[PDB]
RNA sequence: UCUUGGUGGUAGUAGCAAAUAUUCAAAUGAGAACUUUGAAGACUGAAGUGGGGAAAGGUUCCACGUCAACAGCAGUUGGA
RNA sequence: GAUAACCGCAGCAGGUCUCCAAGGUGAACAGCCUCUAGUUGAUAGAAUAAUGUAGAUAAGGGAAGUCGGCAAAAUAGAUCC
RNA sequence: UGUACAACGGGGUAUUGUAAGCAGUAGAGUAGCCUUGUUGUUACGAUCUGCUGAGAUUAAGCCUUUGUUGUCUGAUUUGU
C-alpha cells in the first residue's frame, strides 16, 4: 500500500489503477488512467497541459 | 518453459503468436527473433501457440549474423510490449518485445541484455538473471 | 454455508484487508475520500 | 381543483432526446412535449404553438436545445369539444437560460 | 450493491507472493438483518 | 381551400418563383376568388399577395 | 405435369426498408401522417430534382364538378 | 420530354439525342457548402432481440487465415531534395 | 394522501480542459500623429496573461434530496 505518483499528471495512483509504461532506456512511467497514459504518447508536455500538477506549478496557480 | 526454469510463473497475457517477429536483446548477433513455436503450449484446434514474458520459444532469426540465420533455436522472451497484470494489481507493458537466444536448458547464448527484463523472466531463468542488468 | 468441510489452504486463511477502494466507480475517480479531493485540489471557486 | 390553470415548466430533453436518431431528435421533441403536458396537466389533447416549433427546429433536426422552457397552460375546449373538455397550449418562454428554473403558476392578471 | 477492490497481504507459504500485497476484486452484498416470521415442518415420506 | 393556382398564378405575375410568393393566410377566403391574373395583381396592389425578399448569400467573408 | 373456368390452404403470412426529413398551427372536410396556406427544418447545389427542346406520346395542358374504381397506406388530392 | 406524360406488361432505382450554367474552397465542369429556380415525393407509428444488409473501430501479434492477401487497411495533393 | 410518487431545482460524483465578457505596460510587428515617449499615442494584429481547475455536461439504466409545483378510484372479469 504505496500510493504512486503519475510521471505525467502528478495524480495519485492508488493500487490497481492505470498502466505501468517502461520505456526503452528503462525509464518507469506511471499513469492513473487512460488519459494520462494516451496524452503521454501523443508527445504532450505536462507543463502545458493546463489541469496537470506541472502546469500548476509553472503556472504557480494554488500556492 | 518445460525444463530449465527455475520456479513456477504466474500467467502471463500471451502477447506474442508464432510468427511474431520480436527484437532480439542479447550480443549475439541476431537482431530479431521470429517465434516458430511455444514450449508448453496447449494442444488447441486453431488457436496459435502464443508466446509471453518468461517463457521459452523456438524461434529462427530472420536478421543478423549469418551463422546464426537459417536455424531453429530455443529463445527467452525477456519484453513483451502487451499488458499483463501482476497479482499486487499492476498492469505493466514494454515498448517492444525482446527475448534473448537460449538453448535448450537455459543457458544464455550471448553474454550482455541490452535493456530491461521482466522481473518474471529473471526470476524463471537464472542465467538472464545474471547477464540482465536492470530488471523492470 | 458451505456444503462441505474445505481444509484446502485457500480457504482457512486468515485473512486481514490493509486497504478498501472508495473511489468513485462513476468515473476513473482519483480520491478515497472527499477530504482527500478537497486537500489535493486546494479551494475551488465553489461557493462556502 | 382548478382546471384552467397556467404553469410554467423547465423540460430536460436532453434525457428524453437521449441516443434517438439523429433525423428524428426534433420529431421526437415535438413527441415529448406532448408526453410533459399530458402528465402535468393531465389533458390527452395537446396543442403546441407554431412558435415553440420554431425553438425546437432551431438548430436542425437533430440540434434540439438540452432544456426548454414552456409555458403550458390548460384550457377549455370549444367549438364541439373533443373527448376530454379540457386541452393545454404550450408556449415557450423567452429565456437567455432554461437552466436553475423551477415549476411556477402564471396567473392571468 | 456492487464490487470494489481491495489490498491485503498473502499468507500462503511456498507461493512466490508470500507475504506481500495483493489486489484483489471483491463483491459487497448488502445485508440488513432479515425478520423471522414463520416456521414450516417437513415429514419425510416414500415420495420426498 | 385550394390556394395551388393562385400560387402559380402569383408567381408568374410578381414574375418570381413560388418559393418567393407570400399568399395571405388570414385572407384565404378572398384570395380564393382570385381566378384571375387581373384579379391577383389587384391582391398584390393591397398587400395581400407579398413578393417575398430574396435569402442572402452574404460576400463579406469572401471579400 | 389433360382443356376451359372457378376456388382453397399457405395467410392477414412474406412483405410494402435505395434516392439524408420531416415538424407546428390554421383552413377545408363526414373523415387529414399525406390536401391548401403560413411558419420552420432541409435537399437538388447551375454536367441541377432549374428553364427549353429532338424522337415518341396524344390532350396527358387549363378550369369547374367529383372520389365507385385507379395512385400496392391513406386521399378532401391527382397525369384518375 | 421522364425516380409518373416515351420504351421496358406498370405511376418499373433500367434505358433514351441536345442547348443555357451564379458565389466560395480548389488545378478543376471533382468532392463539400450556399444564391436564383425547384422539390420536400417514396405506407406510417412504436420498440431497439437474434440473424442479416450498409458503415465503423479494435489491445498484443501482423497473413499464422485462405486454393489464392479475397475483402479491408496502408499510400495519396503540392514544394524541395 | 404517504417517513408516497413524479417533474423541475439543489448538492455530490464524473467527463473535458480554463467559457463568454472585460482588462493588460504581454504580442512578431506595421502604418499615422507628433505638443517625439524611452514600460508615448491612434489603428490593425495570430497569440498570450488575469478574473478561471473555469465554463459546459452529468441518467437518459449514477447517487442524494426537509426546496418548488403537481398527482393519487378509469375499465374488465373471476366462486368451492
Ligand atoms: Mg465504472
Ligand atoms: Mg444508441
Ligand atoms: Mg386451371
Ligand atoms: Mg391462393
Ligand atoms: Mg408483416
Ligand atoms: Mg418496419
Ligand atoms: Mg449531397
Ligand atoms: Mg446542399
Ligand atoms: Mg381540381
Ligand atoms: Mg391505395
Ligand atoms: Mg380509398
Ligand atoms: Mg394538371
Ligand atoms: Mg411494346
Ligand atoms: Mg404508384
Ligand atoms: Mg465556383
Ligand atoms: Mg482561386
Ligand atoms: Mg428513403
Ligand atoms: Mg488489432
Ligand atoms: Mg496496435
Ligand atoms: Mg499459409
Ligand atoms: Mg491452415
Ligand atoms: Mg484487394
Ligand atoms: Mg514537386
Ligand atoms: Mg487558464
Ligand atoms: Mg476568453
Amino acid at each position: 500500500m504505496k500510493v504512486e505518483i503519475d510521471s505525467f499528471s502528478g495524480a495519485k495512483i492508488y493500487p490497481g489503477r492505470g498502466t505501468l509504461f517502461v520505456r526503452g532506456d528503462s525509464k518507469i512511467f506511471r499513469f492513473q488512467n487512460s488519459k494520462s497514459a494516451s496524452l503521454f504518447k501523443q508527445r504532450k508536455n505536462p507543463r502545458r497541459i493546463a489541469w496537470t500538477v506541472l502546469f500548476r506549478k509553472h503556472h504557480k496557480k494554488g500556492i | 518453459s518445460g525444463n530449465g526454469a527455475q520456479g513456477t510463473k504466474f500467467r502471463i497475457s500471451l502477447g506474442l503468436p508464432v510468427g511474431a517477429i520480436m527484437n532480439c536483446a542479447d550480443n549475439s548477433g541476431a537482431r530479431n527473433l521470429y517465434i516458430i513455436a511455444v514450449k508448453g503450449s496447449g494442444s488447441r484446434l486453431n488457436r496459435l501457440p502464443a508466446a509471453s514474458l518468461g517463457d521459452m520459444v523456438m524461434a529462427t532469426v530472420k536478421k543478423g549474423k549469418p551463422e546464426l540465420r537459417k536455424k531453429v533455436m530455443p529463445a527467452i522472451v525477456v519484453r513483451q510490449a502487451k499488458s499483463w497484470r501482476r497479482r499486487d494489481g499492476v498492469f505493466l507493458y514494454f515498448e517492444d518485445n525482446a527475448g534473448v537466444i537460449a538453448n535448450p536448458k537455459g543457458e544464455m547464448k550471448g553474454s550482455a541484455i541490452t535493456g530491461p527484463v521482466g522481473k518474471e523472466c529473471a526470476d524463471l531463468w537464472p542465467r538472464v538473471a545474471s547477464n540482465s542488468g536492470v530488471v523492470v | 454455508k458451505s456444503l462441505y468441510t474445505n481444509t484446502s489452504r485457500k480457504a482457512l486463511e486468515e485473512v486481514s484487508l490493509k486497504w478498501i477502494d472508495t473511489a468513485s466507480k462513476f468515473g476513473k475517480g482519483r480520491f478515497q475520500t472527499p477530504a482527500e479531493k478537497h486537500a489535493f485540489m486546494g479551494t475551488l471557486k465553489k461557493d462556502l | 381543483l382548478k382546471d384552467v390553470v397556467t404553469r410554467e415548466y423547465t423540460i430536460n430533453l436532453h434525457k428524453r432526446l437521449h441516443g434517438v436518431s439523429f433525423k428524428k431528435r426534433a420529431p421526437r421533441a415535438v413527441k415529448e412535449i406532448k408526453k410533459f403536458a399530458k402528465l402535468h396537466m393531465g389533458t390527452d389533447d395537446v396543442r403546441l404553438a407554431p412558435e415553440l416549433n420554431q425553438a425546437i427546429w432551431k438548430r436542425g433536426v437533430k440540434g434540439v436545445e438540452y432544456r426548454l422552457r414552456l409555458r403550458i397552460s390548460r384550457k377549455r375546449n370549444e367549438e364541439e369539444d373533443a373527448k376530454n373538455p379540457l386541452f393545454s397550449y404550450v408556449e415557450p418562454v423567452l429565456v437567455a437560460s432554461a437552466k436553475g428554473l423551477q415549476t411556477v403558476v402564471v396567473e392571468e392578471d | 450493491a456492487g464490487m470494489t477492490t481491495i489490498v491485503r497481504d498473502l499468507d500462503r507459504p511456498g507461493s512466490k507472493f508470500h507475504k506481500r500485497e495483493v489486489v484483489e476484486a471483491v463483491t459487497v452484498v448488502d445485508t440488513p438483518p432479515v425478520v423471522v416470521v414463520g416456521v414450516v415442518g417437513y415429514v419425510e415420506t416414500p415420495r420426498g | 381551400a385550394n390556394l395551388r393556382t393562385q400560387k402559380r398564378l402569383a408567381a408568374s405575375v410578381v414574375g418570381v418563383g413560388k418559393r418567393k410568393v407570400w399568399l395571405d393566410p388570414n385572407e384565404t377566403s378572398e384570395i380564393a376568388q382570385a381566378n384571375s391574373r387581373n384579379a391577383i395583381r389587384k391582391l398584390v396592389k393591397n398587400g395581400t399577395i407579398v413578393k417575398k425578399a430574396v435569402t442572402v448569400h452574404s460576400k463579406s467573408r469572401t471579400r
